[PDB]
RNA sequence: AUGUAUUAAGGAGAGUAUAACUUAAUUUAUGUUUAUGAUAGAGGUUAUCAACA
RNA sequence: AUAAGCAGCUCAAGCAAUAAGAAAGCGAGAGCGUACCUUUUGCAUAAUGGGUCACCAAGUUAAUUUUAGAUGCGAGCGAAU
RNA sequence: GAUGGGGUAGCAGAACGUUGAGUGAAUCUUAGAUUUUUUUUUUAUAACUAAAUAUAGAUGAUAACUCAAGUGAGAAUGGU
């Protein structure tokens, strides 16, 4: 659609269509200059080759060096050399959302969770695979002792210690070739609390 | 049939003669003006004053 | 010595110094692909 | 197709199409039908 | 969001997507910033398009210099003429509308298109509303929908005001063509849109019904689905081709009496 | 960059130039090949031909551009044929002159003559290009020669409210082809009305420069001989350069002024009257002698076509098909002169 | 398809956390090594973020 | 829209490019020409076969025994240590 | 100023094309490799020129010579 919308605004001049005004693509539903649910979210599930891949550069998908809280930098698409903080991760399908406003896509939403007043499209925040943002983390200067933001271009996990009884486990993620161990970021743990029925 | 028949004669007898008449017998009705039929009462005034005569009388 | 490039051929006949002007004030990349990166939204989606 | 029940994006489309009969608003080339670099 | 996983869900996991909706139309709230916006919601600002209306931006930009280039070859050439597809696009309105799936066959609408063919959309709809045809209902939802796409996305049918005046303000005289046909029109609104093309394609099976004759014999019978394509143009169109047509038949040449006709065999002697 | 290096050495400063450099000739492959299928003498440098291929419009100064050779070239063409069209059809009528000088040696001949010799145009002057192409400007509206006509007082009028010009000032006021005188960049646009002109000027005056350039170098004797065989061998029908009003009356004007008895239209021979497409053959004849005739449909158009071909058959007159040229007497002794025709003019009548 | 190695009883019905399999249909423990592996965090359903024996 | 074409071939008017240059295509009109295959002494044959198009669809492999050409060794050759 | 020229059954010679393979960890490709089209040229079952559309850096295409065949279809009341 984007082969043929550009060599009309190119031909057509000062008769270029307003093609935000047209109807749906009845073929998928979806309005003009907008996404999809599935296609905006990137909840598609993906092969275990995939996820392995989209982890490659941070651990393996049983060991994951990236945690929410840590700011990345997007190295792919559009919005590329972009800078955000990761808010959620999700580990099913390596996708990790990034609220950024720069991020945001307009989308169709389905009308079968929409009110009759509500406007069919709106504006969501988008969601990147893990192997399109790597990690930012301030260092040291050696030379001169100044701090600096720079981008980790690999991690994997050290000093991997389990226990049994719980089922728990604690490692730590340096960066290869220069051996920077990097702390986590702050995670707050969940709210756990004591229900009437317990 | 001995033979298929072919584009060029089965084209004569689906369409030589057979083109669908467009209906020109086509006035306005007085009372609301719509287009209808010629000697022929408005079906949208029909039911409307059909109506009108079942609820009042 | 090498190959003439349509590139070469419109050197010869002066048309490329212009060219040159109108895709630079147009933004546009001369002889590149420009910093654009590659199709990722099938990439994206798990595509093999 | 008669008897499909309209959505909402046709029902926005008839309420422009009645603004731009009527006169209210003007019609202009469209904008963000592709972005191109040449802008003409 | 699914429509059979919005329900295997916990309340919680929907109760979430509710907020990232709700928080995302506190930041979608005069006049600059309320432009921005289609009444549909679609947001018109870059970022939040260029995902989607110009997704491969790598394939783009070459192609772009590739349209720059050829646009620059013809420029230096004196010889260079605009050529005649490339000079109407820009001048001329044109809006290709492909109906739905309609339950009818192809030797049966194939009539009903070759009927509103030519005629203006208001004199094609008036005999959709008083045939007898079943699918002319449908030909004239279909007929209102693409008359709307028209006015609408491509900007048709939008100057009847101001062509009103010169006919009657300053008493103009309209202009008279006569279509390829042969019937003579006079036009006063040449932004009236009419019905330039049209044509019937079949698509899938609708379904499948088994014909039981005698001797344990069964045929299928296949259920038709088709659609119609309608090219709605401008009168420009019209006015346009009939001066063509026009000045091709005063280029041709007055009727001589006596032609010079040719000899066409060449024999290596005279024979006179 | 390191994998394509450049396929031409040149300087830095080459792009910038208006045009190439006079050494760059003695290394481009085009022009040694248009010098050897012209057969010019080997007393024309590469350095030369060159010159002959750069327009004033592609360079202001006036060496290093066709403005003078075009010149001295423009005067050999137009007196060459001038002289030769005068010897061969000694009665021509003036505005017809015009028209048949302008028919071989005008900007239209001329465009043909260098398409002829396999001469490409180059896209926009500049160094970098090779001088074995045609390079011009077309976006400069102010280019043109120094011609020996000059600008009339009334030309304003003239072309705005129509005023009468005359064929007999012509001649001194106007161009040899009796044409009045004085009648950053962007290349995104398409050719115009006004580029064709600059587009055939520039090869009219690249024609025109290289029989400058063969005058200079190599004489006027072999500037005559280029002019004669490039030029004056292309064929032309004068006689469909004729448009006739009341021809029958200028006939008349004709045998009156030549004291020829009065002109008499015959029907020498016919068929077919009273139907669709009718034959009539009449014959003009002044007093025994039969003047000329002419074939048509209708009897009127039959008499108008026969003094056509009778007034035709006066002004074509050819004492021979190649002439003696008074230009032959200049050169080595040749045999005596002898008097040419000189005709009194052409017949005006009402 | 051939070769190598190992082994020497097979199927169905119904049910079940729809990768997980038998009304317990995701049981419970050991040892070792855990990024220099093997081939100093968050996470018990927002689960099974660990493989081998 | 006055015509009795296995729709090809030979001859060919005319139409066809807004513009310098550039005519593919369609073709009136004249003539020549009774599809293909199989099977037969012989088929336009009213003898057999085929609705169209795409794809699938037939002298191959093994052992054995020969011949020609080329080439290795040579009253030895090949095989094998 | 060489000689020769229809052809069924049949016999013989010489080639092209298709698929896979070796040389190949080779050559070429956003300065456009590849695009079932169109076009141009060459004694031409074939390749080539150009044009138009799309956009690939190799799970891409490829000369030349060679190797092996599930290798060439208007014909089987053939089959899908
Ligand atoms: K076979
Ligand atoms: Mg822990
Ligand atoms: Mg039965
Ligand atoms: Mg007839
Ligand atoms: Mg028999
Ligand atoms: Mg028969
Ligand atoms: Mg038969
Ligand atoms: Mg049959
Ligand atoms: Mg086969
Ligand atoms: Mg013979
Ligand atoms: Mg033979
Ligand atoms: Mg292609
Ligand atoms: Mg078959
Ligand atoms: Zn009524």
């Amino acid at each position: 659609a984007a082969v043929e919308a550009r060599n009309e605004d190119w031909m057509l001049g000062p008769l270029a269509p307003r093609r935000e005004l047209d109807e749906i693509t009845l073929s998928n539903g979806n309005f003009f200059g907008s996404l999809s649910p599935t296609r905006a979210l990137l909840e598609s599930e993906v092969s275990e080759e995939e996820r392995k891949a989209r982890v490659a550069w941070c651990g393996s998908p049983k060991f994951l060096c990236i945690a929410p809280g840590d700011r990345v930098v997007v190295i792919e698409g559009h919005h590329k050399d972009l800078i955000g903080t990761i808010e959620k991760l999700n580990t099913r399908n390596m996708t990790v959302e990034i609220q950024s406003e720069k991020l945001k896509t307009n989308t169709t939403v389905p009308q079968f969770m929409q009110n009759d007043a509500d406007k069919p499209v709106t504006q969501i925040y988008a969601r990147l695979p893990i192997s399109s943002v790597r990690l930012v983390h301030p260092l040291k200067d050696p030379q001169t002792g100044e701090y600096r933001d720079v981008i980790i271009r690999e991690l994997r996990p050290r000093n991997i210690v389990h226990d049994r009884p719980t089922r728990t486990r604690s490692m730590r993620r340096f960066v290869p070739g220069e051996n920077i161990i990097i702390p986590w970021p702050k995670q707050e743990p969940i709210k756990r609390e004591d229900q009437p029925a317990d | 049939p001995k033979k298929k028949t072919s584009h060029m004669k089965k084209r004569h007898r689906q369409m030589a003669g057979k083109a669908l008449k467009d209906v020109t017998h086509l006035n306005r009705c007085p009372a609301c003006g719509n287009l209808k039929r010629m000697h022929h009462l408005c079906s949208t005034c029909l039911g409307k004053l059909k109506g009108f005569m079942d609820r009042n009388g | 010595p090498r190959r003439v490039t349509p590139v070469d051929k419109e050197r010869m006949v002066g048309r490329w110094k212009v060219i040159q002007k109108e895709l630079q004030k147009r933004e546009l990349p001369v002889l590149g692909t420009g910093n654009h990166g590659k199709y990722v939204e099938l990439k994206w989606l798990g595509s093999k | 197709p008669s008897q499909f029940e309209v959505t909402k994006d046709r029902k926005a489309i008839k309420a422009r199409q009645s603004k731009f009969l009527s006169g209210e608003e003007t019609w202009a080339p469209g904008k963000v039908n592709a972005f191109l670099n040449s802008k003409i | 969001w699914s429509l059979f996983g919005w329900g295997k869900q916990k309340v919680e996991e929907r109760n979430k997507v509710k907020e990232e909706l709700k928080q995302s139309e506190l930041a979608r709230t005069a006049a600059a910033h309320a432009k921005d916006q289609t009444p549909t919601g679609i947001s018109l600002k870059k970022d939040h398009l260029v995902r989607v209306v110009d997704p491969d931006p790598r394939s783009r930009v070459r192609w772009e210099r590739k349209m720059v280039i050829r646009k620059l070859q013809r420029g230096t050439d004196p010889w260079s003429v605009e050529p005649k597809a490339e000079r109407i696009a820009r001048t001329e309105r044109k809006l290709v509308y492909k109906t739905g799936y309609l339950p009818t066959s192809v030797k049966k609408l194939v009539h009903l298109s070759r009927q509103i063919r030519g005629k203006t959309v208001s004199e094609a709809l008036v005999q959709m509303q008083f045939s007898k045809k079943k699918m002319a209902k449908e030909v004239k939802t279909e007929l209102l929908r693409a008359e709307a796409k028209a006015i609408v996305t491509r900007g048709m049918g939008l100057g009847k005001a101001a062509a009103a005046a010169a006919q009657k303000e300053t008493g103009a005289e309209p202009v008279k063509i006569q279509t390829k046909d042969g019937k003579h029109l006079e036009i006063r609104d040449p932004t009236r849109i009419y019905v330039a093309e049209t044509f019937v394609n079949k698509g899938f099976t609708r379904g499948v019904e088994l014909d039981y004759r005698a001797r344990g014999r069964v045929f299928k019978m296949n259920k038709p689905t088709t659609t119609m394509t309608v090219v709605l143009k401008e009168e420009k169109t019209r006015i346009r081709e009939h001066q063509e047509r026009v000045a091709k038949k005063l280029r041709q040449g007055p009727w001589v009496h006596l032609p010079d006709r040719p000899v066409t065999s060449q024999r290596q002697f005279y024979s006179w | 960059n390191d994998r394509f290096p450049p396929l031409e050495p040149l300087p830095p400063a080459a792009e910038s130039l208006p045009s190439p450099l006079p050494e760059r000739a003695l290394t481009s492959a085009k022009l040694a090949a248009l010098h050897a299928r012209l057969n010019l003498s080997p007393k024309i440098p590469l350095q030369t031909l060159a010159r002959t291929l750069v327009d004033a419009s592609a360079d202001e100064n006036p060496q290093f551009n066709n403005a003078n050779l075009a010149f001295v070239g423009q005067t050999l063409i137009n007196y060459h044929i001038a002289e030769w069209l005068l010897c061969k059809y000694p009665r021509l009528p003036q505005g017809i002159l015009f028209s048949a000088m302008k028919a071989y040696a005008g900007p239209k001949p001329l465009l043909q003559i260098a398409r002829s010799w396999g001469v490409d145009t180059a896209a926009v002057p500049g160094g970098e290009v090779d001088p074995g192409l045609l390079q011009f400007d077309a976006l400069k509206p102010g280019v043109a020669i120094t011609n020996f006509g000059y600008k009339r007082t009334e030309l304003a009028y003239l072309e705005k409210f129509k005023w009468r010009r005359g064929m007999a000032s012509r001649v001194v006021l106007d161009d040899d082809f009796g044409d009045v005188v004085r009648s950053d960049v962007s290349y995104d646009r398409y050719g115009n009305p006004d580029t064709r002109a600059a587009a055939e000027r520039a090869h009219a005056y690249f024609v025109r420069a290289v029989v400058g350039a063969i005058y200079a170098h190599c004489g006027r004797e072999a500037a005559k001989a280029f002019v004669k065989a490039h030029i004056m061998s292309r064929t032309l029908d004068i006689a469909k350069l004729f448009e006739f009003k009341y021809p029958t009356r200028e006939l008349a004007a004709l045998c009156a002024r030549e004291d020829f008895e009065p002109p008499v239209a015959r029907l020498l021979s016919e068929t077919g009257r009273q139907s669709r497409t009718p034959v009539f053959v009449v014959g003009i004849y002044s007093g025994s002698d039969k003047l000329g005739e002419g074939a048509a449909s209708s009897l009127d158009h039959a008499r108008f076509k026969a003094a056509m071909n009778a007034l035709k058959a006066w002004y074509l007159y050819s004492p021979g098909e190649n002439p003696r040229v008074p230009s032959d007497m200049l050169e080595e002794g040749a045999k005596p002169w002898t008097p040419a025709y000189i005709d009194m003019g052409e017949v005006i009548s009402r």
